């Protein structure tokens, strides 16, 4: 889920994709 | 790409760069 990678930690292009439409 | 901490608007505004107008929907359950 986004806010566990992005929020809590660092995120990337490589798993913020994951989540788009 | 950047390698930081993104929460709120900050999550938001990077998903929807990364979407580039495709959209998103942040956990996308099935």
């Amino acid at each position: 889920g986004i806010v566990e990678q992005c929020c809590t930690s660092i995120c990337s292009l490589y798993q913020l994709e994951n989540y788009c439409n | 790409f950047v390698n930081q901490h993104l929460c709120g608007s900050h999550l938001v505004e990077a998903l929807y760069l990364v979407c580039g107008e495709r959209g998103f929907f942040y956990t996308k359950p099935t």
